[PDB]
């Protein structure tokens, strides 16, 4: 159980800080605006 | 058999979310504001490109 949660917690590490390619908790939102259709000044 | 493209030679630049150019908002217009050292330029995300900042890269607000 506890090699488990080491695995769920690296993928949250990762998706809060991302081959790595860092880029702020932000411009990440931003990017993902643009997906939905939104432009990313909202 | 499947064929897949794969980046590579990553490369850190300091970045900014917004711009004035005279004492305004804009933003990348779907792109990327990197500072290279010489000037500010717009890139896509992958695949490292500089390309001159401009009016019609870039939407107001």
């Amino acid at each position: 159980d506890d090699m488990i949660a080491a695995y769920t917690a690296a993928l949250v590490s990762g998706t809060a800080t991302a081959a790595a390619l860092q880029i702020p908790f932000a411009m990440q939102m931003a990017y993902r605006f643009n997906g939905i259709g939104v432009t990313q000044n909202v | 058999l499947h064929v897949t493209y794969v980046p590579s030679q990553e490369r850190n630049f300091t970045t900014a979310p917004a711009i004035c150019h005279e004492g305004k908002a804009y933003f990348p217009r779907e792109g990327v504001f990197v500072f290279n050292g010489t000037s500010w330029f717009i890139t896509q995300r992958n695949f490292f490109s500089p390309q001159i900042i401009t009016t019609d890269n870039t939407f107001v607000s």
